[PDB]
RNA sequence: UUCAUCUAGACAGCCGGACGGUGGCCAUGGAAGUCGGAAUCCGCUAAGGAGUGUGUAACAACUCACCGGCCGAAUGAACUA
RNA sequence: GCAGUCAAGCGUUCAUAGCGACAUUGCUUUUUGAUUCUUCGAUCGGCUCUUCCUAUCAUACCGAAGCAGAAUUCGGUAAGCGUUGGAUUGUUCACCCACUAAUAGGGAACGUGAGCUGGUAGACCGUCGUGAGACAGGUUAGUUUUACCCUACUGAU
């Protein structure tokens, strides 16, 4: 895994969004966060600056798969055209005309399924089901229908917020097919979406993440060779005296 | 709580009166004339006084206030304080200011009189008075402000220690070799010279194990003493062993060096064991039939654990520490995750997606001479953070190449390109 | 300090003795009360402001665990005329309001309705809560 | 300004009369008054006087005269120019204090307490016709007065006084009369303490409502009935708040506290 | 932190490398700032400058004097008119004592008469009505305790006054127990557990105030033994 | 704050003229020089259409 | 007595007397100093306010935060058409100041200068500078002598020049005058560049371009008699105070004997003269090329001047300079365009200004479209047409 | 003005000595001239304090008090105006 | 402040009289920071707007502090620039909570009396008076109205 930190902030969803096979980030001062990315990836996928409707919270703003990428209404035709002459012809980038434009709160997806707000239906909505990537489900996490902010996913394992219920993550996990567990970031946050990007092969969080997170973190994502979520067996009492 | 720091500094009783009363000759106006009104004259007397009670009762309060209390703490830390500062000495000091904040006293006496003033000379005087008054009570205020002074640069420099946090202490002899354990073990300014009370003081080191912190302490010594007398140095290390939840490790160091014998060391332990009773205890012995009796001596007591090793080898050091700790955290559990599964609901192949690219890739060494050249360096050449333009282009992917430095209408007559332009 | 950002200029609408909306369900309908953080200092000028801007408030209409109770929070929407940098002027509805600490984090989980784009990209955990933006 | 008059009025006083609500004796007491009265000044005589004794039954007006007799004389007594109780022995009392002090030529008597506890009212409920002005707000009387009785008994009327013991809450100080309740912000917040010290039986049977539960819910239950309502349907819950926070004190809904 | 960390970097690393040399030129050049301080600094801090710098002195010239010296009646009689020891005082005028008070509307009556000075007025007092009361002893001005010195023993007590028995100032003055310079006060003397011959335990003693109490919130006497 | 007449500030303006700033104003001088006698040659061109 | 209460003035102290300016053309009094290493340059040029209007503009602003975003601004226009040179003065120096010596005029000089020296025209027989073009007889021995004078003594070197008001839609008829200084070296060579510079004229492109920072000195447009709320900036009595709330009600309770020159007066508002420096221009357009107000972004042919033109002023047939923001003068006025006086360590003053559109939609009301044939598109075909 | 030192060499500078019983006795984890309490003596001396300050955990080392060598004639302190 | 102690000096042509700087003792109530904090008789405060003083609250530069850093305390130069918004009239010779870099003190009036605004005639209650009336009080209602003159100031010939 990986910290660290652009202007000052722990929240990772005021920068980037980060998939298996590009990485959008905000424009900025400095070419800090953006070298950050390049370290550990170096030239081998798409690192794209740019900003959403001139705004930098793009990863809250955004959402996508490997196959695609889903920008709102407020987008302009040259930050579109922008991140298609960036981006390669394999992943579909798409403009939405929806109410709720927040895609990256409203949505959390990963390469073979995703949740989404209970809310509005869409024509290709409906269309994208099927089309673009594949299932799409209508859930909520604890009450919480911010699902791309209050949970984390990838194709290995996914995180929740901690006030999320053993019954709900059972049930979740019955939908997304893989592992989940509830936990915290950045120093007790139960927003994770915002706190952590994450993928098949890499982690990015915060500065003030603590190490029985990242643990956490690197245990439900197999980042370390070898920890296929029950190195839980082996930090079992380290989670029961940190909480 | 944990470094009592913020304490505003305590100075003497002549240069809190020079303070005081020079704030008074220079804030409050300094001018009043005979032929003034009465009124005037009774006002500007009044000011002074209220203004002269408010800086001294401000000052008290900044100190009572600042300073702990020493009882309602903690018993560790008030048994520790107690032995520094004389618990009696403190609280009487204090109490002695508590009821010098007497000026409110008189500042509203001397107000009141004041009211009705009916001259000049009678109002000054009356003034003169309470500052006078309030000067005297400072003037019997010389010593305490010296011992709270030197009190407040100590309580200061004293380290913030958690008594319930996962603890472990380091005892045994002087000379022992504890404190260059705690040097290997962690970092930590302290001093190894070969004689006895090298340390006067308690000294912590953190360190984390298991995605834990812990901290250990190094206790500057113990004699064995038949303990109805015994000196402020040793009463610390007493107090912190019978205190704290920890573990502890008494140091042998079986060997003619230490300048003192192993019959003295089985000793003390044999002495200093009746705190032992609920602490965890290990021994390390840091490199003829009697010495060995002498072990088993400490064996035989029902909670203990022996292991030899050295500060020549640094994995033992480690073995040990962890050792240490995994005997703590076991009763720690004792004396005080759930992750989700599937159920098979589908045939549905899902498998990791990733290109060769990142598995042929190379880690990125920040040492290394030849590297990735990472736009941070850019920017430091061409120019700072602030200046640097970067080119939103030269990354995009396009047909021809020739072509990087174009720009695509936007408007045109009425229209806009962007609705008219498709492939077809 | 909490947000992210410099302190930039959008028009004030919401002067001190200003009742407006909150529409989260942690409960509060109202926020009233005195002060705005980053304010100047004139006299016989009222403290006014915005731009995603932190204010002392209190509950007029709601719950008593939290009536009677002053506490920090952001404005996110205004019903002013506003200068967008890029093009026109924008306005809202209404004024909203809505609850905080003084980091910028939120006592709510969730906000209705549309949020201010200067004032989510000036306060992360409003993005967060926020699941439409303007 | 206040307490500059309770002082002149105790200095200028022979006899210090404390007038006590009979709701709340041990509330409107005042005993650093007391403690002061012992240290200070021992030569003056500092006796009880429950007032209001028609707003609670008799036995409790017992109780409590007993509970206090014990300690200071403590008259019982009833404020009307018209329906009175106790005149005859106050009146007694005083004379019997002025036999005391023959040689003064004459005996001042202050009146001490709280707001709102009738000493006014007992001056001209003694002088048997409006002497002094009267209202149910707390702070009518602003300023002293002397009142003459058998030129050798001079009444004197002072401000009320509360001292500022902070183990009291702004609660207690609104459910003794001291405040206007109509310059508090949100009166909703103490019906709570009204349907505590109030009994349910007598409450329905002042407003004559019923059966209510949650008292956010009795407010409104009230402003429908009395058509006390907003601009659109929003019942007006601040002033009828106002309205029985200025009854219960008033006397318009009976309550009253148990002693030991 | 956690100890005298820096006596521990001083013994590990050491001072600076200019910290002797200038140390010993601060000590040099005070010689000269001392006496630059003195032509300068106009004012208060010259004045107290002054003050210090003597005090500095008679110090010194006590220490020297302590090295280079460090280098008939019996016991019993030993340690040994009826005039009172204040005799003579200044005269007080009737205007500086009573203040005039004016009542009214229009203020046109004045008939009242308030005391400035410092008075003692008993332990049954009970002020007067105020259609009747002429004479105003306000209670900031009335003292029940005196601050009483014994002129052998050099002990002074903080005793209740009982009573005034001669202000010298026109004797209607005593009757009001104006508390003025010179003036003759009855004290308790119980607490210094003083008895006659018999056995009988004296409680009252004549004092003499020294001070003017209407300066000083103070009243100091002297007992008459 | 520091002023605008600081020492501190006014040092690090003159170290920050010399160098990339006094360069883009004294290109500007050879720009416009070489444009301003092009302004008198095309003139004197014009003269000798007569 | 202490006010109770602080608070900042009314006014600024500098700016006073607040009287009308002496002449319509403020008078530059500070041209920029001297590099004698340098090649021969003006330090100002003249030109005629016109209007305002509205631009976009692509910001590469580093560590800002419309870095890469577009951002709407606006943007003045000056008529700059090209200034005529026929003097030079050279100015010694003295112990009390400068001094001119001598002024020299060119041969042949234009009705607009004659205008200029004149007050009625019409009947005049307009013999201005008949003598002067006498002495420009066979050699000149005048001439040349009062120019060697002129590169022997006078240590600076100013240029008189004037305007072509003709080339304006302004009904004025005469010509502005004006000394501009120059600011290279080797007094000779400047004596020679104006000898060869008679008669001949200087556009604004050979002065100016794009991305510089220069100074306005105008003339602010008066309003006349004004009285202390309007034109000091104070409060106003709350309603119905004697005599009048819209002034100063007293100094306070304190006597004076006086009334001060701080006391915040009523009196003349504008026409005050007014030096506003460090505006960045935009564009050096030019009248030759059209699609001036086109870009690269846009594409659509059309001039910088709206439809129905410039309000209280014409269209824009000549070369002008756009400038960002608000200069001090009204439409229909003469200033002065200097630089700098200082080189500016700003960042400001380096970014390459990129233009993508222009707002070329009518002045006179609500403007919807850039062009007629756009309000004929959108508008469809009328009655009048067929 | 008064009192003192001085070719049997003054004052200022450098240099050297600055010892021995003895790490004097109590005390303490340790304290040896110098955290503290109380003695404060004798010896050998030209002179050298049971020690004037810096310093050490303790010693050490340096220092002054005092003596001597080189230098070669005036100097110091307290007071007054 | 009162009463004392001591002693650097002064000292009727005094050795053993007197005076006496700097220090210092007692009285003020207590020894263990529990103090429930507790008011006791005065014969003004609020708008606009300008300037000045420094005895500097903040900003700028420095010194000393067991000053690790961070923050803070004491002090030196310094008046260049700023030093707020509100609640409270059973009252405010003031206090309360907030914002703030900071929410510093004062003067030019109050050394009789001077912009604009709150705080005699009628009537009622209370105390006194034989009474007319007065007041220890309290409440209520209740008409000065320049400049067009000189100067100053501001702009204009
Ligand atoms: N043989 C051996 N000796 C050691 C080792 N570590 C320390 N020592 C000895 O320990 C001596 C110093 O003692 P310290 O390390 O200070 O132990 P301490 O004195 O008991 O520590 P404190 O009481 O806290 O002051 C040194 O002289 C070393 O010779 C070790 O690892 N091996
Ligand atoms: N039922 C009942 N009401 C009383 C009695 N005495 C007084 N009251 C009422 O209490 C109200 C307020 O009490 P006050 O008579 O003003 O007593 P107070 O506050 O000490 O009087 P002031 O000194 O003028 O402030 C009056 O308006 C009466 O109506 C009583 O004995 N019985
Ligand atoms: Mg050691
Ligand atoms: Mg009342």
């Amino acid at each position: 895994a990986t910290r660290t930190q652009f202007e000052n902030s722990n929240e990772i969803g005021v920068f980037s969004k980060l998939t298996n096979t590009y990485c959008l980030v905000a424009v900025g001062g400095s070419e800090n966060f953006y070298s950050a990315f390049e370290a550990e990836l170096g030239d081998a996928i798409p690192i794209v600056h740019t900003t959403i409707a001139g705004t930098r919270i793009i990863g809250r703003m955004t959402a996508g798969n490997r196959r695609g990428l889903l920008v709102p209404t407020q987008t302009t035709d040259q930050e579109l055209q922008h991140l298609r002459n960036s981006l390669p012809d394999s992943v579909k980038i798409q403009r939405v005309e929806e109410r709720l434009s927040a895609l990256g709160n409203v949505i959390c997806c990963n390469d073979y399924v995703a949740l989404v707000h209970p809310d509005i239906d869409r024509e290709t909505e409906e269309l994208i089901s099927d089309v673009l990537g594949v299932e799409v489900f209508r859930q909520t996490i604890s009450g919480n229908i911010l699902v791309g902010s209050y949970c984390s996913l990838s194709n290995q394992g996914g995180l929740v917020h901690p006030q999320t219920s053993v019954q709900d993550q059972e049930e979740l996990s019955s939908l997304l097919q893989v592992p989940l567990v509830a936990g915290t970031v950045n120093r007790g946050s139960s927003v994770v979406g915002a706190g952590m990007v994450v993928n098949d092969y890499l982690a990015v969080t915060g500065l003030d993440t603590t190490a029985p997170e990242l643990s956490v973190i690197e245990s439900i994502f197999r980042l370390q060779d070898a920890q296929p979520e029950s190195i839980s067996g082996n930090l079992r009492d380290t989670l029961i005296e940190t909480y | 709580q944990l470094s009592w720091k913020d304490i505003p500094t305590v100075a003497p009783a002549n240069d809190l009166l020079d303070i005081v009363l020079n704030r008074t000759q220079r804030k409050t106006p300094t001018v009043i004339r005979p032929g003034f009104k009465i009124t005037r004259i009774r006002a500007f007397y009044m000011r002074k006084v209220k203004y002269t009670g408010e800086g001294f009762v401000e000052k008290f309060e900044d100190i009572l206030k600042g300073f702990p209390n020493i009882n309602d703490v903690h018993p560790f830390h008030r048994d520790l304080m107690d032995t520094l500062y004389e618990k009696n000495h403190y609280k009487i000091s204090l109490a002695a200011i508590s009821r010098a904040k007497l000026v409110e006293q008189v500042a509203r006496d001397y107000v009141r009189l004041l009211k009705f003033g009916q001259s000049l000379f009678q109002c000054k005087q009356l003034k003169r008075a309470a500052l006078g008054r309030m000067a005297t009570i400072v003037k019997k205020l010389r010593d305490p402000l010296a011992y709270l002074e030197q009190v407040r640069q100590h309580i200061g420099r004293l380290p913030s220690i958690d008594p319930n946090t996962r603890t472990l202490l380091i005892c045994g002899y002087p000379n022992v070799g504890k404190s260059s354990f705690l040097r290997c073990i962690t970092k930590s300014d302290v001093d190894v010279q070969p004689y006895a009370f090298t340390t006067k003081s308690l000294y912590v080191g953190h360190f984390d194990y298991k995605y834990l912190r812990f901290q250990a302490i190094d206790t500057p010594g113990i004699l064995d003493r038949p303990t109805e007398e015994m000196n402020n140095i040793e009463m610390q290390s007493i107090y912190a062993i019978a205190h704290l939840r920890s573990c502890v490790l008494y140091f042998m160091d079986l060997s003619e060096q230490c300048g003192f014998t192993i019959e003295a060391q089985v000793k003390l332990f044999h002495s200093i064991k009746p705190l032992f009773a609920n602490k965890s205890v290990m021994v390390v012995i840091n490199t003829d039939e009697e010495r060995a009796q002498l072990l088993e001596s400490v064996k035989e007591v029902p909670g203990v654990e022996i292991m030899t090793s050295s500060c020549q080898l640094e994995e033992n050091v480690m073995e040990v520490r962890n050792k240490a700790c995994e005997k703590l955290l076991a009763s720690r559990i004792e004396n005080k995750i759930h992750v989700a599964q599937p159920q098979a609901r589908d045939d549905v192949k899902r498998t990791p997606f990733i290109p060769e690219s990142v598995k042929n890739l190379k880690k990125y060494d920040p040492e290394d001479p030849n590297r990735r050249k990472l736009a941070r360096d850019i920017e430091a050449e061409n120019g700072g953070a602030g200046v640097f333009n970067v080119n939103l282009k030269d990354k995009y992917l396009l047909e021809d190449d020739e072509w990087k430095n174009d720009i695509m209408p936007e408007i045109l007559d009425g229209k806009n390109v962007y609705d008219f332009l498709d492939p077809e | 300090n909490g947000a992210q950002g410099t302190k930039f200029r959008i028009s004030l609408g919401l002067p001190v003795g200003a009742i407006m909306n909150c529409a989260d369900n942690s409960g509060a309908r109202n926020l009233y009360i005195i002060a705005v953080k980053g304010s100047g200092s004139r006299l016989n000028r009222l403290p006014a402001a915005s731009l995603g801007d932190m204010v002392m408030a209190t509950v007029k209409k709601g719950k008593p665990e939290l009536r009677k109770k002053v506490m920090p929070a952001i404005v996110v929407r205004q019903a002013k005329s506003w200068r967008r940098r890029d093009g026109v002027f924008l306005y809202f509805e209404d004024n909203a309001g809505v609850i905080a600490n003084p980091k910028g984090e939120m006592k709510g989980s969730a906000i209705t309705g549309p949020v201010g784009k200067e004032c989510a990209d000036l306060w992360p955990r409003v993005a967060s809560n926020s699941g439409v933006v303007v | 300004r206040i307490w500059n008059e309770l002082y002149k009025v105790i200095d200028s006083s022979d006899v210090v009369i404390h007038v006590l609500d009979a709701r709340d004796p041990l509330g409107t007491r005042c005993k650093s008054v007391e403690e002061y009265m012992k240290k200070e000044t021992p030569h003056k005589h500092l006796i009880y006087v429950l007032n209001k004794c028609d707003l609670v039954p008799t036995w409790v007006a017992a109780a409590w005269v007993k509970h206090l007799s014990k300690e200071r004389p403590t008259l019982a007594f009833h404020a009307s120019i018209t329906n009175s109780f106790g005149k005859g022995s106050l009146i007694q009392l005083l004379r019997q204090f002025s036999q005391l002090h023959t040689d003064r030529k004459q005996i001042s008597v202050g009146f001490i307490g709280y707001p709102n506890t009738g000493k006014s009212s007992i001056i001209n409920t003694l002088r048997k016709k409006k002497v002094c002005q009267v209202a149910p707000i707390p702070g009518e009387t602003k300023v002293w007065q002397y009142i003459t009785l058998m030129k050798r008994i001079f009444l004197i009327d002072c401000p009320g006084i509360v001292p500022p013991s902070s183990k009291d809450s702004e609660e207690d100080i609104l459910f003794r009369g001291v405040v206007r309740v109509e310059h508090v912000t949100h009166p909703e917040q103490y019906i709570p303490g009204v349907l505590k010290r109030c009994q349910v039986k007598h409450l329905e049977r002042t407003y004559e409502i019923s059966g209510w539960k949650d008292a956010t819910e009795f407010i409104e239950i009230l402003a429908r009935k009395q058509g006390r309502l907003l601009k659109g349907g929003e019942p007006d819950e601040s002033g009828v708040s106002k309205q029985i926070l200025n009854d219960f004190n008033r006397g318009k809904i009976p309550w009253f506290v148990l002693p030991p | 932190p956690q100890n005298d960390y820096i006596e521990r970097h001083i013994k590990q690393h050491g001072k600076r490398l200019d910290h002797e040399e200038r140390k010993r030129k601060r000590e040099a050049r005070e010689s000269h700032k001392i006496s630059e301080r003195a032509q300068k600094l106009t004012g208060w801090k010259g004045k107290q400058f002054a003050k210090k710098r003597y005090a500095e002195k008679v110090s010194m010239r006590k220490k020297i004097k302590a090295h280079e010296q460090s280098k008939a009646l019996p016991t019993y009689l030993l340690d040994r008119k009826f005039s009172v020891p204040l005799p003579k005082v200044r005269g007080i005028s009737e205007e500086e004592m009573f203040k005039v008070i004016k009542t009214g509307k229009s203020r046109s009556k004045s008939w009242k008469r308030m005391i400035t000075k410092h008075t003692f007025v008993g332990e049954g007092f009970t002020r007067r009505p105020v259609k009747m009361e002429r004479i105003i002893r306000p209670s900031a001005l009335r003292q029940k305790k005196a601050n009483v010195t014994h002129p052998e023993l050099g002990v002074t007590v903080f005793l209740p006054i009982l009573a005034v028995k001669k202000n010298p100032q026109s004797p209607m003055y005593t009757q009001l127990g104006v508390l003025t310079k010179g003036t003759i006060i009855e004290v308790n003397v119980s607490e210094l557990g003083m008895v006659t011959a018999g056995g009988k335990v004296v409680w009252g003693k004549y004092a003499q105030v020294t001070n003017e109490p209407d300066r000083d919130g103070c009243v100091n006497a002297v007992l008459l033994v | 704050a520091k002023s605008l007449r600081a020492s501190s500030h006014l040092n690090a303006k003159s170290v920050k003229r010399r160098g990339v700033f006094q360069k883009a104003v004294d290109a500007r001088e050879q720009r416009i020089s070489d444009k301003l006698k092009e302004d008198l040659l095309k003139q004197k061109l014009e003269d000798l259409k007569k | 007595s202490h006010r109770k209460y602080e608070a900042p003035r009314h006014g600024h102290l500098g700016f006073l007397p607040r009287k009308r300016a002496a002449s319509i053309r403020a008078r530059v009094k500070a041209f920029p100093k001297d590099d004698r290493s340098k090649p021969v340059a003006l330090t100002s040029f003249l030109g005629y306010k016109a209007g305002m209007t509205t631009i976009v503009r692509d910001l590469d602003r580093p560590g800002s935060k419309f870095h890469k975003r577009e951002v709407v601004e606006a943007v003045t226009v000056v008529d700059t058409p090209p200034v005529v040179v026929v003097g030079v003065v050279g100015y010694v120096e003295t112990p009390r100041g400068l001094r001119s010596l001598t002024t020299v005029w060119a041969e042949h000089l234009s009705d607009e200068v004659k205008r200029r020296f004149y007050k009625n025209w019409y009947k005049s027989k307009k013999k201005a500078f008949t003598k002067y073009s006498a002495k420009y007889a066979q050699d000149g021995a005048g001439i040349e002598r009062e120019l060697a004078r002129i590169k022997k003594y006078a240590s600076v070197v100013r240029v008189l020049v004037h305007t072509q008001i003709r080339k304006t839609p302004l009904a004025q008829k005469k010509a502005h005058l004006a000394e501009i200084q120059l600011n290279g070296g080797s007094i000779s060579e400047k004596v020679d560049w104006a000898r060869e510079h008679f008669e001949k004229t200087v556009a604004v492109d050979s002065v100016f371009e794009q991305n510089e920072m220069i100074d306005a000195i105008a003339v602010t447009k008066g309003h006349g008699f004004e009285g202390v709320t309007h034109r000091w900036g104070t409060k106003k009595l709350p309603r119905k105070t004697h005599r009048g709330l819209r002034k100063v009600a007293c100094i306070g309770a304190w006597h004076p004997a006086h009334v001060m020159w701080s006391v915040a007066r009523a009196g003349q508002r504008g026409y005050h003269s007014r030096t506003s420096i460090n505006h960045k221009i935009y564009r050096v357009g030019k009248g030759d090329d059209e699609a001036n107000g086109a870009t690269s972004f846009d594409r659509t042919k059309k001039t910088i001047t709206p439809m129905g033109g410039f309000v209280h002023y014409g269209e824009i047939k000549n070369d002008f300079i756009m400038v960002k923001g608000c200069i001090p003068g009204n439409r229909k006025r003469i200033v002065t365009l200097r630089k700098s006086l200082y080189t500016n360590t700003s960042r400001k003053a380096l970014e390459e200004v990129s233009l993508k559109w222009i707002d070329t939609a009518s002045k006179f009301g609500k403007g919807r479209f850039q062009t007629p044939a756009e309000k004929h598109a959108f508008m469809g075909t009328l009655k009048k047409d067929l």
